[PDB]
């Protein structure tokens, strides 16, 4: 079999964690224009059929609860699953609104053998964050 | 302006 | 059996080790692109097709704008991770 | 107009971040044979993302450890395609 | 223009790194087997049309110095360039002979703006080498 | 026998 079966009766859930405001105890800045991103999400991923559930300004451990209560569903009749970061972040690593949390605990949820009823599904991790400080100064073309 | 996330 | 690894895609808006990329207004480079592909290749194109446009398009039509010259006329590249067993068309 | 220092790379690693990787002591590894059998069979068919794909369900399925060390045994490979690539590339004319 | 150019003159360059035996020292295996990776690859890619380069049980140093060698070659009538690591590994690391070379140190000899005749083409790298020491499980289905 | 990388 070539193509992944898209045929279920639902395309899957979209998951949207949209962190914009920071405690100050981290010192990061409110990510401005990533309103604009959620949206832009929501709708797109509206057009393809998927079920949408938009989240804002969680904490490290709100993105363990969700993903892991999502994780827990019954997903037997989604074709697929889809999950959208947008945060700041480092290499590995997305922040909630008050510390970094591993991006492997996030999609460990998801593993063939944690989450059965995707087992064989594609699972779909879409991360708008940091890796780093490297700059790309770029090439004259 | 462009900024770094 | 399968891997429990298998079957899951990591689009990442930027290359490991690099910032990312966001314009105060419009938002992230990445997002604005990749929502812009699916939208208009989503009913023709394979996905890593799609992602690779969004790669491209990343890659060819933003540069940054900063009053910080340490942070003026930089680029980005997206990364694609697949451990994807079968091609993905969203039709 | 400029493009990134990193963009056209692509990184075809036999393994998922973090894994080991097999190796048949005779046959040779796992991905180096899967990879070498698809582009056989699909590089005058297939643009080099879906190979890569192919490659992937191949090492996925067909394959599973052998070893008699129990630790060692009835394991399992996912291959990690990872892609800076800002177009599609085709073997063929 | 969605497809890389691939009628140069030439396809390009297939470098292929064979590293078999290694230094008692460092404790590591022989990696049996991986002769036949090595002329299936050689070829495979000979099928292909590219120029391929075999070499078999480097150092450390002499994989760095066959790196930036090839990169200041002239590859302004190549398609493509393709390099085959065969080797144990860590999570970012290719293990010459006698001890470990960071990934990122090969890889940077071709940055578009360290290899300009190799800019705007695909650069493939293929890794047969560990990557840590967790083992998949696998699930029954 | 299968070995490890």
């Amino acid at each position: 079999d070539n193509s992944y079966k898209m045929d279920y009766p639902e395309m899957g859930l979209c998951i949207i964690i949209n962190n914009k405001n920071f405690h100050k105890s981290t010192g990061m800045t409110s990510r401005s224009g990533t309103d604009v991103d959620a949206a832009n999400l929501r709708e797109t991923f509206r057009n393809l059929k998927y079920e949408v559930r938009n989240k804002n300004d969680l904490t490290r451990e709100e993105i363990v609860e969700l993903m892991r209560d999502v994780s827990k569903e019954d997903h037997s009749k989604r074709s697929s699953f889809v999950c959208v970061l947008l945060s700041h972040g480092e290499e590995g690593i997305i922040f909630g609104t008050n510390g970094p949390v591993d991006l492997k605990k996030i999609t460990n949820f998801f593993r063939g053998d944690r989450c059965r009823s995707l087992t064989g599904k594609p699972k779909l991790f879409i991360i708008q964050a940091c890796r780093g400080t490297e700059l790309d100064c770029g090439i004259e073309t | 302006v462009d900024v770094v996330d | 059996k399968i891997p429990v690894e298998a079957d899951f895609l990591y689009a990442y808006s930027t290359a490991p080790g690099y910032y990312s990329w966001r314009n105060s207004k419009d938002g992230s480079w990445f997002i604005q692109s990749l929502c812009a592909m699916l939208k208009q290749y989503a009913d023709k194109l394979e996905f890593m097709h799609i992602l690779t446009r969004v790669n491209r398009k990343v890659a060819t039509e933003f540069e940054s704008f900063s009053f910080d010259a340490t942070f003026h006329a930089k680029k980005q590249i997206p990364c694609i991770v697949s451990m994807l067993t079968k091609e993905l068309y969203f039709y």
